[PDB]
Parts: C-alpha cells; sequence; structure tokens
C-alpha cells in the first residue's frame, strides 16, 4: 500500500499579486500532509505540517488545508521570492513519501527569444570534430521548441540542450542548443538551420547558414 | 542551533562502495530519527530510510534494500549511509535529515546541506575552449551575440568569465550537460556591435582540476 | 460494555524529566483471560497546543508497530493486563495528552492521561561590600522562584532576605530549556557573626526547594 503523490500542475506562473493554489492528490486517504519549500542549489524547508500549520518563519500569506486524499498549498498573494518548487510529503503508512514538486515561477509579458546560430571553430575543426551552436535568448514562456535542419531535413541524433533558470532581474529564460557531429559529416552538407518555435508566434524563427560561403 | 553537517561532494568509481557522513549537533543526537533523502533531477525527491539512534531501529524504503545501509555512531553524533556497488543511476544529491517529535513527529524539519555524489569512470581531462561567431563577421544592428564552447572537461566543475570580470551583463553560462562521459558548457554574451570585431572580447575558462586556465579572445 | 476496562495514572496527569525513559500507564481489566493475540492496543498523541492527534504506537496481537522512534508496549507485561508504553528519551515537545485505546472485539475501551516533562534546575553559587550571584540553569517550565534567606545565631529561623536583592530576566535557550541569576548584596558591616545563608530555588521539577549554603568569611 505505498501512497503516491500526484502533484498538479508540475508548473505554473504567477504575477506578483495573484493568489496561487497548488494540490497533492493521494492515492489512499491520508492523516496529515506536509510541505517543503526548495530553491536552487539549497536543501528543502519545511514549509508546512500537520497539514495547515505554517513552520517557523513561514509568511502568514500561505495556508494549507486538505483532508483525507486531497490537499493544497494556497499564497494569498504572490511575490518573487516565492517562487521555488513545492512539494508535499507524507507518512501514514510506508514507505514515506514525497510528491514531484510544483515549480511555481514568476509570471511575466510573452517575450520571443532572439536566435543566432554559430558555426564550428577552426580550432574545433582541426581536431575532427564539429559542434554548431544555437543560442535562444530572453524568451517566455520556458516551454519551446528546437529543430535542427541540415539542407532542410530535419536532424534529432547528437544535439544537446541546456537551460538557464528563470532571470532574476527580467523573469526571462535562454536555452542553448547544440548539434555535434564529425567534421566530415558537417562537409558532406552546406545548409545548417535552427528552427526555434514558440508561442510568441505561430511562424518559427529561422536562423542558418552555409558553408563556406565565407 | 541545530545542526547537520555533510560534506559538499563525492567522486566515486563504479562498482566501488561510499560512506555518507552527517554530523549531528545541537540536540540530543540519540532521541530523533535521522532520515537520508535522494534527489537527482530525473525523480525529484526519495525517501532512502531513516534511523534511531539509541536503539539502531531502521526503516527502509524496498528501493534501497541491499543498496543502502544507515548506521549511527553515538560517540560522535554522526549519521552514516553506505551505497554498495554503485552505478551511475547512484549518482544524485544525498541529503541527511533529522525528523522531529510531538506536532512535528515525521515531519523533517531539519537538512543537512547536502553531499553530491558523482559516479563515473572519467579522468581528469582539461576542456577545449572555442570561440562562437558568427560565420563571416558580420553585425546587423546596435548588437551582436558571441560566445564561448567549454567542451570535453572532467570532473565539474569550469569557471567562465567575460574580459576578466569586467564585462557581466548580457552574459548567459548555461548549466553543463554531459557529452559522452565529459562535461561540455557554453556562454553567450551580447554586445555593442559598434566596436566588433574591431575590439575583440576575451573569454576566460578555469578547471582546477586540471589546473589549466585558458582566454580566448572572440 | 464494562467486561472490559481501562485505567490510567491516578490523578490523570505523569511528570517526567527531559532525555528521562518514560512509561505512560495503561491498565486492562477483562472479565475473561487476556489472549493477547486476540487483542488490540492503540496510543495517540494529542498536542495541547494544536489540537490535532497523531497515532504513536499500535499493537496488532502478534506484532507490533511505532510510528514514534523507540516505543514499545511489552508483550510478556501485556499479558498481566499491562498496556503501558514506553518512550525512550523523552523531549520538551512531546509533552500533551496521551491516550490508550483496547479493543478487545466486539469491546473496546479507553483512557487519557497528561504528560507533563520537566528539566530540573541546576543551582551554581558564585562570589564576585560582597555580591553574590546564584545561577540556576536548564530547567523546565520556565515559572521559577529564588529567594534568599539567612539564620542568625539570634534567630536561627530562616527569614528571607528581601533587600538589596536583584533577580534578573529569565532568558530562554536553544534546546527549549532556560535560565535565571539572581544576585545579593551582603554589608559585613550591618550582617552578625556567623549567620548563614543560602540560595533557594523553588521550581516544578523539585519537590522540596534547592538550597545553597555559605558564610561570610
Ligand atoms: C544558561 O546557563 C548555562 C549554565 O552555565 C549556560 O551554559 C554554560 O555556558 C558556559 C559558558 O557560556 C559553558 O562554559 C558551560 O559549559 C555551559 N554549560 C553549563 C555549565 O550548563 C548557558 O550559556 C546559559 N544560557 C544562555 C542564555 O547562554
Ligand atoms: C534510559 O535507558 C537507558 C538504557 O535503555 C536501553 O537503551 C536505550 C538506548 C534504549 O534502546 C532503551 O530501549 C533500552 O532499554 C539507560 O542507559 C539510561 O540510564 C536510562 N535513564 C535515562 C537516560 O533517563
Amino acid at each position: 500500500m505505498q501512497i503516491v503523490l500526484t502533484q498538479s500542475p508540475a508548473l505554473m506562473s504567477a504575477s506578483p499579486g495573484e493568489k496561487v493554489t497548488m494540490t497533492c492528490s493521494a492515492s489512499s486517504s491520508v492523516s496529515y500532509m506536509y510541505w517543503y519549500q526548495q530553491k536552487p542549489r539549497s536543501s528543502p524547508k519545511p514549509w508546512i505540517y500537520l497539514t495547515s500549520n505554517l513552520a517557523s518563519g513561514v509568511p502568514a500569506r500561505f495556508c494549507g488545508s486538505g483532508s483525507g486524499t486531497s490537499y493544497s498549498l494556497t499564497i494569498s498573494s504572490m511575490e518573487a521570492e516565492d517562487a521555488a518548487t513545492y512539494y508535499c510529503q507524507q507518512w501514514s503508512s510506508n514507505p514515506l513519501t514525497f510528491g514531484a514538486g510544483t515549480k511555481l515561477e514568476l509570471k511575466r509579458a510573452d517575450a520571443a527569444p532572439t536566435v543566432s546560430i554559430f558555426p564550428p571553430s577552426s580550432e574545433q575543426l582541426t581536431s575532427g570534430g564539429a559542434s554548431v551552436v544555437c543560442f535562444l535568448n530572453n524568451f517566455y514562456p520556458k516551454d519551446i521548441n528546437v529543430k535542427w535542419k541540415i539542407d532542410g531535413s530535419e536532424r534529432q541524433n547528437g544535439v544537446l540542450n541546456s537551460w538557464t533558470d528563470q532571470d532574476s532581474k527580467d523573469s526571462t529564460y535562454s536555452m542553448s542548443s547544440t548539434l555535434t557531429l564529425t567534421k566530415d559529416e558537417y562537409e558532406r552538407h552546406n545548409s545548417y538551420t535552427c528552427e526555434a518555435t514558440h508561442k510568441t508566434s505561430t511562424s518559427p524563427i529561422v536562423k542558418s547558414f552555409n558553408r563556406n560561403e565565407c | 542551533q541545530v545542526q547537520l553537517q555533510q560534506p559538499g561532494a563525492e567522486l566515486v568509481k563504479p562498482g566501488a562502495s561510499v560512506k555518507m557522513s552527517c554530523k549531528a549537533s545541537g540536540y540530543t543526537f540519540t532521541s530523533y530519527n535521522m532520515h537520508w533523502v535522494k534527489q537527482t533531477p530525473g525523480q525529484g525527491l526519495e525517501w532512502i530510510g531513516a534511523i534511531y539512534p539509541g536503539n539502531g531501529d531502521t526503516s527502509y524504503n524496498q528501493k534501497f534494500k541491499g543498496k543502502a545501509t544507515l548506521t549511527a555512531d553515538k560517540s560522535s553524533s554522526t549519521a552514516y549511509m553506505q551505497l554498495s556497488s554503485l552505478t551511475s543511476e547512484d549518482s544524485a544529491v544525498y541529503y541527511c535529515a533529522r525528523e522531529g517529535l510531538g506536532a512535528l513527529l515525521r515531519d523533517l524539519y531539519y537538512w543537512g546541506q547536502g553531499t553530491s555524489v558523482t559516479v563515473s569512470s572519467a579522468k581528469t581531462t582539461a576542456p577545449s575552449v572555442y570561440p562562437l561567431a558568427p560565420v563571416c563577421g558580420d553585425t546587423t544592428g546596435s548588437s551582436v551575440t558571441l560566445g564561448c564552447l567549454v567542451k570535453g572537461y572532467f570532473p565539474e566543475p569550469v569557471t567562465l568569465t567575460w574580459n576578466s570580470g569586467s564585462l557581466s551583463s548580457g552574459v548567459h553560462t548555461f548549466p553543463a550537460v554531459l557529452q559522452s562521459d565529459l562535461y561540455t558548457l557554453s556562454s553567450s554574451v551580447t554586445v555593442t556591435s559598434s566596436t566588433w570585431p574591431s575590439q575583440s572580447i576575451t573569454c576566460n575558462v578555469a578547471h582546477p582540476a586540471s589546473s589549466t586556465k585558458v582566454d580566448k579572445k572572440i | 460494555s464494562m467486561d472490559l476496562k481501562v485505567e490510567m495514572m491516578a490523578g490523570g496527569t505523569q511528570i517526567t524529566p527531559l532525555n528521562d525513559n518514560v512509561t505512560i500507564f495503561c491498565n486492562i481489566f477483562y472479565s475473561q483471560p487476556l489472549n493477547i493475540t486476540s487483542m488490540g492496543i492503540t496510543w495517540f498523541w494529542k498536542s495541547l497546543t494544536f489540537d490535532k492527534e497523531v497515532k504513536v504506537f499500535e499493537f496488532f496481537g502478534d506484532h507490533q508497530e511505532a510510528f514514534r522512534p523507540g516505543a514499545i508496549v511489552s508483550p510478556w507485561r501485556l499479558k498481566s493486563g499491562d498496556a503501558s508504553l514506553r518512550l525512550p528519551g523523552i523531549q520538551l515537545e512531546e509533552a500533551g495528552e496521551y491516550r490508550c485505546e483496547v479493543v478487545v472485539t466486539p469491546l473496546k475501551a479507553q483512557g487519557t492521561v497528561q504528560l507533563e516533562v520537566v528539566a530540573s534546575p541546576a543551582s551554581r553559587l558564585l562570589l564576585d561590600e560582597d555580591k553574590y550571584m546564584c545561577e540556576s540553569s536548564g530547567f523546565y517550565p520556565e515559572a521559577i522562584n529564588i529567594t534568599w534567606e539567612k539564620q542568625t545565631q539570634k534567630f536561627p529561623h530562616p527569614i528571607e532576605i528581601s533587600e538589596d536583592v536583584i533577580t534578573g530576566p529569565t532568558i530562554k535557550n536553544m534546546d527549549g530549556t532556560f535560565n535565571v541569576t539572581s544576585c545579593l548584596k551582603l554589608n559585613s558591616s550591618q550582617e552578625d557573626p556567623g549567620t548563614v545563608y543560602q540560595c533557594v530555588v523553588r521550581h516544578a521539577s523539585l519537590h522540596t526547594p534547592l538550597r545553597s549554603n555559605f558564610t561570610l568569611t
């Protein structure tokens, strides 16, 4: 009888001042639910215990409630410092379990990414390898789709991506998409394209270049 | 006052074992349950188990039986967790946590800073540092985005700055990703096209583990 | 209805020292011979502040389960009808109302008791016309009455000294425990020869005052 905790939604956006509500659904009844808050690069902090009691130091804007299999954590008025991941946890039966957590981020106006593509450097090429890099900066929301095309044909093998955390100053996100090949395959084709499809437009942002053209 | 000290990190070989320590202080070590929690980006927070230093009673998560073993040394108020024959799946941060009593029974109130465990064969490797610049060095409009690609290094971390720290605005340094058992990282920076490529930008990369320290003019 | 009964500490309250191994009493009384395997015992703890109850221990006839680390009810004693709950090294936050629920299907019975956790004062007398400082430390609860008294050969009956004595504020420590220090200024010129003085500490954890002897010299 392992009790599974399902936190929804997985990701939430709240503008400063808005009311926030995140839930935790348990597979079977639970006596009490506990909540923890965790920000990047630091350990989680007890936030709520016994379903509704706030841990010392927690702002009164937070409120926890629930019964049986349904619980929630609320924030009457969102604040920047509240952006973090919240996890629920129970231990009415073994094993003690945690929900997958709800990542709460700051909400802001949509922003299209500024995209730029870069070709392999001569140094790397000299060693037999080729990495094409694509930067997608200051966009919002974080959800985005990047597609690599070699001579017009999509390419999925050999792509590595990485994102930054929501920006502290302007709440945007940046992403880096790298396509790595061997110098020999790289030289077998001519055009390299980075296509970014994002909520801000039905049409994708397209950046690309042709080999040897300079 | 209640404090739980954990070493920052551990680099371990696959197949090997490791003992995580957790120095407890500020309270009666033998009167509270000490728990261990696993955290890897992929599976959030996972409970490993708990031990009551005082009579040694333990409670384990079925998924870790045979993998983890919690022990305690009362004389030194230290909790220990051993992971046997590691694999990359064991790479993660392992937290130490004290369970309260009374209104806080079954609540993990105090947490250690966690010990980041990396399971790997890779040997120290210096990074290759490549410049990122538009295909023909053309600029369009008021600015231009240039970059720095730090590829193939072990172990973490490296430090990247621009113009020796002088240039900090318009910069984005991305989280390292594991590429073929070695780490790869990049940083993008936007500057005025008014002076580039006329005047170059410098990418400073430092990798302590290999004592390498490179400066790349773009 | 009355074929199964439960009895807790007379008075309804048990007091125990911090870090001691307390035993919360619960006695069963059945009209038939007890067969532990067909019996169920459950202990609950309820906070006197948050008014929320939690299961602390459960006995399922042929096996137990502790939710509060170290908690136990010995089987070889349960046969004598002793369902008392043993809690190793109790802590300050464990004070509250405990409930013992007994089930001997189809009969059910229960009882509750108040547990108070206290810490005895550690009183230290030190010498700075003569400033004396009495520090009693590590005590719980907060309330604590420190006084001074003297017995002269003339009037050997202890009389309370309420002059030139300043009792400082009670400061809270990290481990939840408390502290307080009292100072008495004695002037040899005004005191009789061979007077016996003493710092007197009264506290809930003590059945009689904690005294500290001393004479000027
Ligand atoms: C309350 O009194 C205790 C008793 O002295 C203090 O704890 C002692 O502090 C001294 C010096 O700070 C140490 O040398 C002792 O080892 C401590 N243990 C003892 C003697 O109990 C405590 O510091 C006082 N509370 C506060 C507010 O500090
Ligand atoms: C409290 O009990 C201690 C011994 O009890 C035994 O060992 C402890 C660690 C627990 O496992 C308990 O279940 C065992 O029965 C004594 O050493 C100690 O003096 C006792 N008195 C105290 C500390 O108040």
